């Protein structure tokens, strides 16, 4: 759990 | 949201949204494993409203979605309508999300842990960005 | 007037129930958390969504979207479900069904 | 017809996006609006018929 | 969606006072107006129901 | 009607208020006899409707007025839904009117009866006053 | 806007077809009758209520509101469904029912 | 028919 396949980008 | 950003697609893959059975969006929620959603209990759920999953773009028609149905609503009984307080909701799906690179599950946490004032976090959803 | 098409995402702190209290007194209860006041605000569409932050390098729900400025305010803190005070009750919901 | 009949739509503080009838006096008939799914004001109703039986004519 | 979803609500010529369901593009969600009765446009329903599955995101 | 002017009191006994199951008013129309009352058929009645017979207030709760169920519905089939041509509707109700002071029947032409151009002639309705 | 509460009139003057067609031309068929175009105007929920004439002393159904200026003009004539070109279809109707 | 039995008036 808790870890997306596709990173997330936050600026 | 208001003054937000548009999130990598798939990047938030617990996400889902909460829709009426004709397409519209009222409330998000987090998938906590394949077959259970959480959600808040204001947003008032029922078996007859559909868990969308793996979406992104919610205006495009081509978009590949799972779009769930819901078993079982389980509202806590504690919450308090007037206060708002105790504000959560389960749903129990009827068939299973089938998990892959944009479907996947969010974790919880431990009903002891210390999340500290001024932790840097995240939130996400498909709300308003201007009131 | 209408909700964005795209999923949106914002960064936000966590505040202690001290400071949440600072704006919104007694209205805030034992199974709320505050978050927020920094620019960005849930608004209308968002309910139910998550609050995550990393544990241990994962994301963790710590909190669910529910209420707060009744026009998005951005310097105002949102109030969200607060998980840790109800994910035993979560737990067992899960283990009877 | 009962005065809250007369009252502006409320949306409330929760952040939900559920839609709900209200009646308009000015037009004379319910109205769709977008309630945020808590502390709800009595000018608020799941379907038009609703409203229409309960404030139809205020 | 189709483009009739984005035109505004039309009465027409005939005197009648009926209510009906139009998409409200710019709310995201369909209303309620007052049709005359005759010469309908397309985004013109009988129900919400109707309406938003017809027209619901245009 | 714009520009018209209050009636006096039931001096109009045979117009009626055509309205929905709440009570909604969507038309008018004339009672003929007190089994039947003609409306337009671009008005749309259905056996869900009521016709109001004996009113002059409609925000008034007081007044007694007559609310009589419609048995049948005769729309013209001549109708023309493109050209508005023959927009005639007769309502069969399912029980009489009581005439009385405030309700009674319009009188019907015959086929060759003329009417001159200019001739004064009056409309009656709740309809909008200002558009 | 709404609808007023308690019931009006208006008196008006019936029209020639030909006067009629001067403003509407073709849209004029056989069973409708124009009045109007006086100062006054038939409008969303008259329809369907009654034009009436004296004859020999008594109101007479001449005509049944239908349509007209879709903003309620009092300068251009109103049309109603000419009675007396539908009046044989309504004894027929009451006769066999 | 057609004869009211409160007579309208009209201006």
């Amino acid at each position: 759990c808790g870890v997306p396949a596709i990173q997330p980008v936050l600026s | 949201i208001v003054n937000g950003e548009e999130a990598v697609p798939g990047s938030w893959p617990w996400q889902v949204s909460l829709q009426d059975k004709t397409g519209f969006h009222f409330c998000g929620g987090s998938l906590i494993n394949e077959n259970w959603v959480v959600t808040a209990a204001h947003c008032g759920v029922t078996t007859s409203d559909v868990v969308v999953a793996g979406e992104f773009d919610q205006g495009s028609s081509s978009e590949k979605i799972q779009k769930l149905k819901i078993a079982k609503v389980f509202k806590n009984s504690k919450y308090n309508s007037l206060t708002i307080n105790n504000d959560i909701t389960l749903l129990k799906l009827s068939t299973a999300a089938s998990f892959s690179q944009t479907v996947s599950a969010v974790c919880l946490p431990s009903a002891s842990d210390d999340f500290a004032a001024g932790t840097t976090c995240v939130t996400t959803g498909w709300g308003l960005t201007r009131y | 007037a209408n909700t964005p098409d795209r999923l949106q995402q914002a960064s936000l702190p966590l505040l202690s129930n001290t400071n949440c209290k600072k704006y919104w007194g007694t209205k805030i209860k034992d199974a709320m958390i505050c978050a927020g006041a920094s620019g960005v605000s849930s608004c209308m569409g968002d309910s139910g969504g998550p609050l995550v932050c990393k544990k241990n390098g994962a994301w963790t729900l710590v909190g669910i979207v529910s209420w707060g400025s009744s026009t998005c305010s951005t310097s105002t803190p949102g109030v969200y479900a607060r998980v840790t005070a109800l994910v035993n009750w979560v737990q067992q919901t899960l283990a009877a069904n | 017809r009962p005065d809250f009949c007369l009252e502006p739509p409320y949306t409330g503080p929760c952040a939900a996006r559920i839609i709900r009838y209200f009646y308009n006096a000015k037009a004379g008939l319910c109205q769709t609006f977008v309630y945020g799914g808590c502390r709800a004001k009595r000018n608020n109703f799941k379907s038009a018929e609703d409203c229409m039986r309960t404030c139809g004519g205020a």
